[PDB]
């Protein structure tokens, strides 16, 4: 569960991504479809060569996406309601898959933001994320 | 591949008795059935509403046939699972582009079938040496993904 | 999640266990820990030989779970609170291990009840050994 | 173990920068905070009851080391991991009963422990290398298990 300085922990740090979030969302799946190719599977549409503007795009609705679930942190599941459905039944994605995409936000954000990675925040970044996989997730088969 | 030579020995005499029809089918229907997700792939199959329709569909039941033939290839070959489903895994990623860890389903559903069938004979021990079987076989079919 | 199809499927299926669940849950233990070793790092107190007591006898509080499981249904974040607590907390086991001994579960049943074992019903025992496990590692870290 | 040249330079590369000392000791630390669950094994470290207790004491620093020094071991050996991490396999195995699980979760937090320190350098072709060499000590130290 999301605790209060969790929360807090994850505001701040969301806070100083500020409006760096696409670029970071974009580096994201860069370095997932590099580093586990397997993932590629879910994007043959796309064109996924580096710089590539599909991509750019695409880590830019992701970010935005985590910005609206910090912004309704208490109430995750019902307002990313649409996107569980999109991934869960219309791409059923397995859900391995969103550990190896919260995997690499946290090494992108950790590569970025050297002072505010800390350890706990750390942790509260990779608890926040796995809510968020969970609810992304939750009516998968 | 690692397995014991007693453990080659008992993959291979259960296998002697499989009836692939039936085995075949079943393991590629209840794929679909107990993880629908499955259902993806296999648009060009038909009528998959329900179990009992995807239990009688005849692309359901030929398709698996052929599944379980190039298992028992690899079988025929355990120590080079890597070369004998090197075509297949090519496939597999770049023109169906399925995620492997759907491999692992189709494994394990696999294994409830043959238990399902044998009963009694298809002891913990007969048990273990498929797991490492199908789990070879699922490395192998993921080795080429790129 | 479970509908009611599903819990009908599953107090047919396991009626039928009946009297047999304390065998069929000291199976499944063995045949996980044969076919998936790593499992065997939570259990170093046990005497794991075949035949073993300790295992028999930690089939039955297994299978006698599973029962009151399928009893109560409807809401067993509540009727399984102490297990929770219990692989969460104090145990910590890893969930992937929990599809182990489910998948192994799942093997014991098709090998013992040929007949109830059908594909509608396999996969409404899938998803409630799934829901189980969700409950079981709600808490883990 | 599928390492290009290319790969193994810039793995290399980048390792001759690390200050092992203190990269394991932030490594183990951030393990037992970010994962609390392996913290049932290090129970003899005393007090681990919050971060700044973990990150700074004095026996998850230099556990950390031993750690860093293990797997610097490994890079000198990347062709022949197996053999290089056995004893470690049999022992983390036999006498300290962890699950292999736990291999991957260090894995993955020295990556990012490696993107806090080098920043813009730890680009992601750099990052997909040290991804193959994380998965084979793991898959290393889980080899021996039985
Ligand atoms: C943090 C977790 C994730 C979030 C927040 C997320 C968010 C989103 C958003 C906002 C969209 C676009 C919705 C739209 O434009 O209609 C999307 C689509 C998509 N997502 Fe995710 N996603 C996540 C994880 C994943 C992962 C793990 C995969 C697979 C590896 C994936 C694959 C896809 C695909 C294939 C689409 C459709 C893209 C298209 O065809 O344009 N996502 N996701
Ligand atoms: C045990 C692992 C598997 C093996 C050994 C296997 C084997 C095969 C074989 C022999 C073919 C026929 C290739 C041809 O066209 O010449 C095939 C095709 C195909 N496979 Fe697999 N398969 C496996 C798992 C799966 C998985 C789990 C899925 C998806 C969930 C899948 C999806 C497909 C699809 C969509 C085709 C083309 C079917 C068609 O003819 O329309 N396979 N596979
Ligand atoms: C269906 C899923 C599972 C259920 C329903 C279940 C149920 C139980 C029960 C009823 C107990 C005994 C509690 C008591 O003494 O009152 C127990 C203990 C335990 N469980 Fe599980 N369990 C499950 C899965 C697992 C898994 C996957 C593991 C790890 C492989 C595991 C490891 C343990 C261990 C180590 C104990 C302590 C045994 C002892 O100390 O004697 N369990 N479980
Ligand atoms: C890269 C992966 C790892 C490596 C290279 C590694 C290496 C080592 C080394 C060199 C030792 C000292 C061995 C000895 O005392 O003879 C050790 C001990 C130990 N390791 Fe690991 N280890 C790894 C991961 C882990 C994980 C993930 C855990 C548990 C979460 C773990 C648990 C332990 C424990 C409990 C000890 C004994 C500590 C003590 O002195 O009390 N190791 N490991």
């Amino acid at each position: 569960v999301l605790s209060p300085a969790d929360k807090t922990n994850v505001k701040a740090a969301w806070g100083k991504v500020g409006a760096h979030a696409g670029e970071y969302g974009a580096e994201a799946l860069e370095r997932m479809f590099l580093s586990f190719p397997t993932t590629k599977t879910y994007f043959p549409h796309f064109d996924l060569s580096h710089g590539s503007a599909q991509v750019k795009g695409h880590g830019k609705k992701v970010a935005d996406a985590l910005t609206n679930a910090v912004a309704h942190v208490d109430d995750m599941p019902n307002a990313l309601s649409a996107l569980s459905d999109l991934h869960a039944h219309k791409l059923r994605v397995d859900p391995v898959n969103f550990k190896l995409l919260s995997h690499c936000l946290l090494v992108t954000l950790a590569a970025h933001l050297p002072a505010e990675f800390t350890p706990a925040v750390h942790a509260s970044l990779d608890k926040f994320l796995a809510s968020v996989s969970t609810v992304l997730t939750s009516k998968y088969r | 591949m690692h397995l014991t030579p007693e453990e080659k020995s008992a993959v291979t005499a259960l296998w002697g008795k499989v009836n692939v029809d039936e085995v075949g089918g079943e393991a590629l229907g209840r794929l679909l059935v107990v993880y629908p997700g499955t259902q993806r792939f296999f648009e060009s199959f038909g009528d998959l509403s329900t179990p009992d329709a995807v239990m009688g569909n005849p692309k359901v039941k030929a398709h698996g046939k052929k599944v379980l033939g190039a298992f028992s290839d690899g079988l025929a070959h355990l120590d080079n699972l890597k070369g004998t489903f090197a075509t297949l895994s090519e496939l597999h990623c770049d023109k169906l582009h399925v995620d492997p860890e759907n491999f692992r389903l189709l494994g394990n559903v696999l294994v409830c079938v043959l238990a399902h069938h044998f009963g009694k004979e298809f002891t913990p021990p007969v048990q273990a040496a498929y797991q490492k079987v199908v789990a070879g076989v699922a490395n192998a079919l993921a080795h080429k993904y790129h």
